[PDB]
C-alpha cells in the first residue's frame, strides 16, 4: 500500500491481494518472523 | 416515507425473487449446486441421486 | 467370479462397458452359480472370449 | 507486549473470484476489526 | 488369501475448486467464438451462453 | 502423499487396463475423468491387505 503516516496503521480500508498459494503438505502449529539485522 | 406503501409492495417483490434466485446456489445435500458439474463428473446412475 | 457381482443396474466396469451392460431399469433378476462341474475344463477353457 | 489497535485492516478477498458492486458475506479467517 | 494379500492402494484427492485449473485432461482447444450462443468449456465451467 | 504440478493429466489409461482390482470413485467417474481440469492432484499411496 501506499502509506504516509506519522506512528501506527492508519484508519481506512486496504484490500490482500492473493499472491500465492504454497503447496504445503504439512501441517503448523507455531510460526515466527524474521528481521532485517 | 410517504409513500410507504407502494414501495414496500415493491420490495417484498423483490426480496422474494432474489431468495428465490439465491436458493439455486444452494446443494440440498448434493455433492455440487451446479447441475452441468453433476453431469460433467459422474455416470448417469449416479448423476439421478 | 467378482465378473458374477459387475453386473447389475447402474454399475460401472468392463464388463458393463463393452460385454454385457444392465439398463439401468432392469426389471428382473440375475440368477448365477458355480459351474466348474459343467464347463470348466482343465488348464482353462478357451471358449470364454 | 506493547498491543494496539487494528481499525481496518487485514481485510482479504477469500475467494479468487471477481465480482462487482456486490454486497456478501464470507465466512473466512479474517483480522477481527479494532482487534 | 484373496484378502490378505498385498493391495497397493493409491488414493487421488481433487477439488472442484474456483482456484485456477493446473491438473487438466487432454482435450484440444477450439478457436474463440463470440457474439453467439454456444456451449463454452474453459476449464470446468462447462455451459452454455 | 506427492501431488501434481500443472500438467496435462491423462487418466484414460487407469481404468481401461486390466491392472487394477479397484476403481470405485465417489464424486467422480472413470469415463468423465479426461474431461475434467482440476486445480491440483495429490496422489496419497499406502498399502493394506
Ligand atoms: C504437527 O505434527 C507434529 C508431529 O507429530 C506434532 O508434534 C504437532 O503437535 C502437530 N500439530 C498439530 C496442530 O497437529
Amino acid at each position: 500500500t501506499p502509506i504516509n503516516l506519522v506512528r501506527d496503521l492508519p484508519q481506512g480500508f486496504s484490500a490482500l491481494e492473493p499472491l500465492v498459494d504454497l503447496p504445503i503438505g504439512i501441517n503448523i502449529t507455531r510460526f515466527q518472523t524474521l528481521l532485517a539485522l | 416515507s410517504a409513500l410507504g406503501k407502494l414501495q414496500d409492495v415493491v420490495n417484498q417483490n423483490a426480496q422474494a425473487l432474489n431468495t428465490l434466485v439465491k436458493q439455486l446456489s444452494s446443494n440440498f445435500g448434493a455433492i455440487s449446486s451446479v447441475l452441468n458439474d453433476i453431469l460433467s463428473r459422474l455416470d448417469p446412475p449416479e448423476a439421478e441421486v | 467370479g467378482d465378473e458374477v457381482r459387475q453386473i447389475a443396474p447402474g454399475q460401472t466396469g468392463k464388463i458393463a462397458d463393452y460385454n454385457y451392460k444392465l439398463p439401468d431399469d432392469f426389471t428382473g433378476c440375475v440368477i448365477a452359480w458355480n459351474s466348474n462341474n459343467l464347463d470348466s475344463k482343465v488348464g482353462g477353457n478357451y471358449n470364454y472370449l | 507486549p506493547a498491543y494496539t489497535n487494528s481499525f481496518t485492516r487485514g481485510v482479504y478477498y477469500p475467494d479468487k473470484v471477481f465480482r462487482s458492486s456486490v454486497l456478501h458475506s464470507t465466512q473466512d479467517l479474517f483480522l477481527p476489526f479494532f482487534s | 488369501g484373496v484378502g490378505y494379500q498385498p493391495y497397493r492402494v493409491v488414493v487421488l484427492s481433487f477439488e472442484l475448486l474456483h482456484a485456477p485449473a493446473t491438473v487438466c485432461g487432454p482435450k484440444k482447444s477450439t478457436n474463440l467464438v463470440k457474439n453467439k450462443c454456444v456451449n463454452f468449456n474453459f476449464n470446468g465451467l462447462t455451459g452454455t451462453g | 502423499r506427492k501431488r501434481i504440478s500443472n500438467c496435462v493429466a491423462d487418466y484414460s489409461v487407469l481404468y481401461n487396463s486390466a491392472s487394477f482390482s479397484t476403481f470405485k470413485c465417489y464424486g467422480v467417474s472413470p469415463t468423465k475423468l479426461n474431461d475434467l481440469c482440476f486445480t491440483n492432484v495429490y496422489a496419497d499411496s499406502f498399502v493394506i491387505r
